[PDB]
């Protein structure tokens, strides 16, 4: 009897450390897994990351979650990030990964780069009024 | 300093880092990156896209929703290795090998009937753009850099049309004369109607520096008999004479991100940027800043500034792997900034050089402004319209004119070395069409937000 | 919170092949404001300010900032390939909607006030409301058609019981050859009703969330008003008897309700809402009715004859909805007033001179005009440009018209830069172009 | 064609007319 | 907060263009 456990974070570094800071602190949070709960470090679009976890007992799993990304803020704030939490722990189902695993399909479609080699451009009527 | 990419080209050593060679002929740049960049203009009923793939391939990229800006320009360009054939009797275009990258810098003849190893001339980057007026703005104010000019005057059509009369008056405002007029379509043009187009380009071509350029018929709507471009891409090879150690500067011409979702901690990537080099050598683990970084309006209204720095860690052109970049052709950088602010080219227009290199980043300013047409209506006073500086376009405030000045405010934060160029177009109809041109005098600073905790 | 109202305008809506035109049908200026900000400001009107619009990246490019409603708008750029139904429009913008839907066409030109409707769902709490009208008989000037077109049409059956609320059947002869049959047993229950033929339908239509839940999994369903619908109707009798998942998901199974008080209490229900027995309105399976009106301007732009009678016959509600936009247009350099119809409006950036009588029709921007032209009953539309001895009698334009001179013509029907000669006629408008 | 030190645009055009039509 | 809105686009706070959000907070 296993239960499934979805949370919601952002953050972000705009100082001179750049990248290699936030890289630097989302490494901190797995290294404060437990032995037998374990959290996948996993992007979807930057800012934003998502935290899963499989767990039995709720309680342990959300207190483990959250002095995770608390130790990931303060982290972070030493760097002069920023911390934002946006979708507490929360139960999940089914329908829930579905629907996520279609929007990740969807954003990553988006965003990959597209041929543009055509050399007509609509270009006479560029009005924003 | 050190590039190989490929085992064709040998590799260069991060030893000496000199910047004494200060030559365009040099082993590892003329097989390298094409350090001089030739551009084609013709407008309408040629086609240059097919021309240009046939020395080169595929070109030019989008993004569709280019989201955040959608105003940078849809400048394209690509690369390409002219190899002359090395035979002891070639009967030209036998002496003709050219093709793309990949083959190395001095390839083993194969053609049958003989035999040696021939070296190639110069690495060259051909730069184009798919609309008429935006590419003639583009590069008056320095933001496309060229050293040469290609024509394609196309010949399925009448005679010379007033893009033509614009080209002309483009270039002459450059004062370049180093343009090869080619002629187009000689496979559907008869003995005749080739006579008759090439009698009207030399009636066209007098009065300018252009006249008395080498005229050449290429058959392009078909992309075969290519002899005569064959032969005299290596016959017509003026000297792009070009200084490289200064200090680094370089425009960005656009940003993305080569991150993908479900993508782990340890393989996280930053962001990239492409643009131009303008001058000056970048070096791998350089120092670099963009000066006029993020713009925040605060309470006051004066922007956050904050040339925001990183060091460069990565550097690469089209698929080798380039490391101590030289002026010349478009390059990318892989800098160590969150890719949040480098995703889908989210700031184009900016700066990139080294500590110290700030320049004035002035938003009320003085221009020198030229008419171009005949007849035309005086600079009005107290008028909205849009103004096009390097790689950006905004919506300025002209305040004042005396006569033939004027002085003119600017909305959003702008980073320039004063005597530069400048494009001004009024909104009129349904778009923007291009009014004028003219070189900033003088300019005020705006306040100087540079600052650091 | 009451709503969550949705604009459908995926490129046709409900067919766009039935006419042809140059211009995206939402696009379409009529009345010199574009056709689909007519229900927009109704919506402003009773009270929304909130609007999930759907439609193509094109449209939202084309419409080129030309309004500022102070509703708030969520644009989502549906994907171009070819076409989508209706329903499965609906299924990819899931996750956005909460609570009830109000799904709204995108080419309805309507005065009615949606007091009724919203009244009888609230009262009677049923999981379908629809506003219907009596067929209008249309007869008017042919539409260029050579007066000489017929065509056919399935005659649709639509059964309301006795005081027209309740709707039990509707049905169409499509499929049907020479006579319709019934199940037979609702007859022991309602032993009198009446059926419509002709009417006119609007796509207005007011759910529950019940009915997309169910929507979703299932995979069959395509359209909305084609195939919904009639399964509703026909499973509001269709084994009622024999259920009041996992086999087809039957649509009994997501209905769930009952009345608890939590932040939102309630009375004592024995005597609050005709209170007579133990228990009466607590329990419903499925029911479905429609409010019919009987007179009125409830119509939809569909076609061209409607484009015609819409944008003849809408001159005078423009008044009654703003007031203070006169008919004339200062913006517009108009030379002389007293030989201009009244009951006729005029965009700006307009020339006119002397017998510049532009009669009961409409005109856009850009237009010049001469002597002797009349634009009597017409829709001349943009960039058109026309000069002494001209005339019309009723037609559509559209952008870049050229008449010269002498060119007295009558329903002049044309396309885009057609170049024409004097002295011409078009008794058939055609197409040209 | 005869030479390789530049060349005359016309015999240029004859030959390579004659070579894309007949052969 | 009047009849000028006309979003027409993406307003996006991430724009470093027109930066408005928490742009850089700290302790």
């Amino acid at each position: 009897q296993a239960v499934k456990i979805r949370a919601d974070i952002e953050v972000a570094c705009y100082g001179y450390e750049g990248i290699d800071a936030v890289k630097e602190a989302l490494r901190a949070g797995l290294n404060c897994s437990t032995e037998n709960m374990p959290i996948k470090i996993n992007l979807i679009a930057p800012p934003r990351y998502v935290m899963t976890t499989t767990t039995l007992e709720r309680t342990e799993g959300l207190s483990v979650l959250s002095q995770a990304m608390a130790v990931i803020k303060e982290k972070i704030e030493e760097k002069r990030g920023v911390f934002n939490v946006q979708m507490e722990p929360k139960v999940v189902t089914d329908t829930d990964e579905t629907e996520l695993a279609r929007q990740m399909e969807r954003l990553e479609r988006e965003n990959a780069e597209v041929d543009g080699d055509d050399d007509a451009e609509e270009m006479e009527a560029k009005a924003e009024d | 300093g050190v590039t190989l990419g490929q085992p064709h080209l040998s590799r260069q050593d991060l030893t000496t880092l000199d910047v004494t060679k200060l030559t365009p002929l040099s082993h590892e740049v003329i097989s390298r990156q094409a350090t001089i960049n030739i551009g084609t203009i013709g407008h309408v009923a040629h086609g240059k896209s097919t021309v240009v793939k046939a020395i080169s391939g595929v070109h030019t990229v989008r993004f569709k929703n280019e989201l955040e800006r959608n105003i940078t320009i849809k400048l394209g360009y690509a690369n390409a290795k002219i190899y002359k054939l090395d035979d002891p009797s070639c009967p030209r275009p036998e002496c003709y090998r050219s093709c793309g990258s990949s083959t190395p810098d001095e390839f083993p003849t194969d053609i049958p009937g003989t035999k040696g190893n021939f070296k190639l001339v110069r690495h060259v980057s051909f730069v184009d753009c798919p609309g008429h007026d935006i590419l003639m703005a583009t590069m008056l104010n320095g933001a496309a850099v060229m050293d040469a000019a290609l024509l394609l005057i196309a010949g399925n059509e009448s005679c010379p049309q007033p893009q033509t009369s614009e080209h002309l008056a483009a270039i002459e405002i450059m004062k370049l004369k180093h343009i090869l007029i080619l002629q187009n379509k000689i496979d559907l043009v008869k003995e005749s109607q080739a006579k008759e187009q090439y009698e009207q380009i030399l009636a066209f071509v007098q009065g300018t520096v252009a006249e008395g350029a080498p005229i050449i018929p290429i058959s392009a709507q078909l992309k075969y008999n290519i002899e005569v471009v064959c032969e005299y891409i290596v016959k017509k090879i003026p000297v792009p004479p070009r200084d490289f150690t200064s200090e680094p500067r370089l425009i960005v011409i656009r940003s993305f991100d080569v991150n993908k979702p479900g993508c782990e901690v340890d393989d996280l990537k930053g962001g990239v940027a492409g643009g131009s080099i303008l001058k000056g050598v970048l070096k791998v683990g350089q120092e670099i800043e963009v000066r006029p970084g993020i713009v925040s309006k605060d309470s006051e209204g004066k922007l956050m500034c904050k040339p925001i720095f990183s060091k460069i860690v990565s550097l690469f052109a089209e698929h080798n792997d380039l490391q101590y970049a030289a002026p010349g052709g478009l390059i990318g950088v892989g800098t160590k900034i969150d890719p949040t602010l480098c995703r889908a080219d989210r700031m184009v227009g900016q700066v990139l050089g080294a500590v110290g290199a700030l320049p004035e980043i002035f938003t009320e300013l003085e221009i020198s402004y030229f008419l171009l047409r005949a007849k035309v209506q005086k600079l009005s006073k107290n008028e909205v319209l849009m103004v096009n500086i390097g790689s950006l376009s905004t919506g300025g405030r002209v305040s004042a004119v005396k006569a033939d000045l004027g002085k003119i405010v600017l909305t959003n934060p702008v980073c320039t070395e004063v005597g530069e160029k400048i494009a001004l177009s009024r909104r009129v109809e349904k778009h923007w069409r291009l009014i004028g041109w003219g070189q900033i005098r003088r300019g005020v600073t705006i306040k100087p937000t540079v600052d650091d905790d | 919170m009451e709503f969550q109202a949705v604009v459908m305008a995926v490129g046709g809506g409900s067919r766009m092949t039935d006419l042809t035109s140059s211009i995206p049908k939402p696009l379409l200026p009529v009345g010199n404001k574009p056709l689909i900000w007519y229900p927009l400001n109704l919506l402003e009107r009773v009270g929304f300010e909130e609007v999930i619009v759907v439609t193509t990246r094109d449209v939202q490019k084309a419409l080129c900032a030309e309004f500022k409603m102070k509703m708030k708008p969520d644009i989502v750029c549906i994907p171009d390939d070819a076409d989508m139904g209706t329903a499965d429009s609906l299924r990819y913008i899931y996750p956005k909607l909460k609570t009830d839907v109000l799904v709204l066409s995108c080419d309805l030109i309507t005065d009615v006030a949606l007091h009724e409707v919203v009244d009888l769902f609230r009262a009677y709490d049923a999981s379908l409301a629809m506003l219907m009208r009596k067929g209008q008989d249309s007869i008017e000037p042919v539409p260029g058609q050579k007066g000489k077109k017929k065509a056919v049409e399935q005659r649709d059956f639509i059964g309301v019981d006795s005081t027209g609320k309740r709707l039990l059947f509707m049905a169409n002869e499509a499929d049907l050859d020479e006579e319709l049959v019934i199940k037979g047993s609702i007859l022991q229950k309602h032993p009198r009703i009446r059926f419509h033929t002709g009417l006119v339908d609007a796509h207005l239509y007011c759910l529950k969330k019940y009915i997309v839940d169910f929507l979703m999994e299932n995979g069959s369903i395509t359209s909305i008003r084609s195939e919904l619908i009639p399964y509703l109707v026909r499973k509001q009798f269709s084994s009622a008897s024999s259920q009041q998942e996992l086999k087809s998901l039957d649509i009994y199974s997501f209905i769930k309700e009952a009345n608890t008080l939590n932040l939102a209490p309630y009375d004592a229900c024995w005597n609050a809402c005709r209170g007579d027995r133990w228990e009466d309105l607590s329990r419903s399976q499925v029911r479905c009715y429609v409010h019919i009106m009987k007179e009125g301007l409830c119509s939809r732009v569909s076609t061209l004859g409607l484009y015609m009678e819409a944008n003849r016959q809408v001159p005078k509600l423009l008044s009654a909805l703003c007031p203070e936009e006169p008919p004339v247009h200062s913006s517009a350099q108009i030379v002389s007033k007293h030989l201009v119809g009244v009951d006729s409006l005029i965009g700006p950036e307009t020339q006119i001179g002397e017998k510049s009588s532009i009669k009961r029709s409409v005109i856009g921007s850009s237009c010049l005009i001469k002597d002797r032209v009349t634009i009597t009953n017409c829709l001349l539309m943009n960039s058109v440009t026309v000069e002494e001895g001209s005339n019309i009698q009723g037609s559509v334009i559209c952008n870049n018209a050229v008449i010269e001179k002498g060119a007295d013509i009558k329903d002049c029907l044309i396309g885009s830069g057609q170049r024409i000669e004097a002295k011409a006629k078009r008794v058939n408008e055609v197409i040209v172009g | 064609a005869g030479s390789e030190r530049d060349y005359t645009y016309e015999e240029l055009l004859n030959r390579v007319f004659n070579i894309m039509r007949e052969k | 907060g009047l009849h000028l809105w006309n979003s027409f686009c993406s307003v996006d706070p991430y724009n470093p263009q027109n930066f408005t959000a928490t742009i850089q907070t700290a302790a």
